[PDB]
């Protein structure tokens, strides 16, 4: 899930 | 007269933003005298699998950063690893920084987010932290390193770079100590978010300022205790009030004690979307006292 | 992800805002080049009736200024009417300012508010022109002179100085040429908005960037055609829709066509039915095709 | 109202 940005 | 999420003016922090390239990786760092603070995710090498941060910075090879502020280029003379940051030491002062101090802030303080790409910045604007540490910001792929901060009395206060978004509009940074908000991992592995309560205390601050606007159609005239809405709050979204004595000056301007407002939390939030509040909606968490005093008064 | 109102960073305008004072009057004003610009009631020695400015520039007092920037005092060589400003010559030149043009703003546009007060910028924020040459914006006595303005390319294009309030938190500016946005007076006698309508197009880029962001509960499976719309729209507060290829590219990346959402706009105008939009409860026009493009994919 | 600010 979480998108390093 | 109107209430609007604002930023604080961004051109003392403008001049601050440099861009950071390892690889092929890019993001933003933040160029205080000869540091330039980023996330270290730049530095991985990988975009799925869990990271060994200590690893990588162990391969790390100093000439292959290139940082630049505009077409100006930084000469990196050390790494080290702070948190969920790299800390990079660079060969040049940056004459533009501010005075500025490091804080972490809490659930329901605002603050200004400077959105940067490519080393610039692109847009700034006003954000609250939340219940879950998460921000309501706009945040795409190489906004990494944009930095959150307040301005008191010509001091920068820097309180976030911003790190990864969880979901949609769901965004998370660490501290400018490497403390990652809400203690989300910097890794591509599966992880939620804790559940979203509406932040009740600027609900309250919202309504006061909807008052001294001249909205009232929602005001009820029943009462209810703060111990006994706090119990209700947690089981309909919505975070304990713990201060109140923060109030009394609204409630002298306006006639309405804080028992009165949240009897008409309560009875918005059944007919919730019925009428807007200032155009908002009615049970709007952005806008905290400090900031509503700074717009009604100047104070 | 996301979608937030903001506004262009404002570095680049905080150093051409100064403070104008004249008597009990004290405003802000624009310092580009050698010239100030500032409302021109600042020379207005009254606040109830109707203000003759030719008489108030007649017998105005040159050395009655202070013009400053920050602690820095500027003479003034002269002052002369543009409209609903002043542009005053200073004695020296800002050489701060940027590479700058002017622009009048027409409804739907959006631009950025550096909200000022005592000369120093204190809040920054994006608004939009609506349809009645009204701005929402948040404004306290001192404000009058506070620029509004975009960036493009380096270039600042300036299209707003802030003249007045005329409801709660209803603003009135002038563009930079000193014509009154809408044709209101900066005169203290009463005058009334017109009907404001929802600009229509910009409820569509809300729509596609619910869209971009996940949010389909209010996807109409119906579909309702443009002109059917129009006729709709003149009866219930929203403006009419004129074309429609601007919306290709987010048709093209939504699969997702306008007549669908125009659908779900005619169900959603008096109803989300207790639900949100992006944390929306009403429906918005503040966004533009252009602001929602640069912010989901920039 | 015109209130000039």
């Amino acid at each position: 899930y979480p998108q390093l940005q | 007269a109107g209430l609007r999420k604002m930023a604080q003016p961004s051109g003392v922090v403008e001049k601050c933003i440099v861009r950071v390239c390892y690889g092929n990786m890019a993001l933003n760092g933040l160029w205080l005298g000869d540091t330039v603070m980023c996330p270290r995710h730049v530095i991985a090498s990988s975009t799925t699998s869990t990271i060994d941060y200590d690893y990588a910075l162990s391969v790390l090879r100093l000439h292959n950063f290139s940082i630049s502020s505009g077409n100006v280029f930084l000469g990196v003379v050390g790494v080290t690893m702070r948190g969920a940051l790299l800390q990079i030491k660079v060969n040049q002062n940056n004459v533009h920084t501010p005075k500025y101090t490091y804080r972490t802030v809490r659930p329901g303080e605002s603050f200004n987010i400077l959105a940067c790409y490519d080393g610039a910045a692109a847009g700034v604007y006003g954000v609250n932290m939340r219940s879950n540490y998460t921000i309501r910001g706009s945040f795409i792929n190489g906004a990494a390193g944009s930095p959150g901060y307040n301005i008191n009395n010509g001091t920068v206060e820097f309180c976030y770079l911003h790190q990864l978004e969880l979901g949609s509009g769901c965004h998370v940074g660490s501290d400018l100590d490497g403390v990652m908000y809400g203690g989300y991992e910097d890794q591509p592995t599966l992880q939620v978010e804790g559940a979203s309560s509406l932040f009740t205390e600027n609900v309250l601050a919202f309504l006061y300022a909807a008052l001294i606007n001249g909205s009232t159609w929602w005001l009820s005239s029943s009462r209810i205790a703060v111990d006994r809405f706090n119990e209700w709050a947690v089981h309909n979204g919505m975070t304990t009030v713990v201060n109140t004595d923060c109030f009394s000056i609204f409630a002298a301007k306006t006639g309405v004690d804080v028992q009165r407002l949240l009897a008409s939390i309560q009875s918005l939030h059944k007919n919730f979307g019925g009428k807007q509040i200032l155009g908002y909606t009615s049970l709007t968490d952005e806008f905290t006292t400090g900031e509503v005093i700074r717009q009604m008064y100047g104070v």
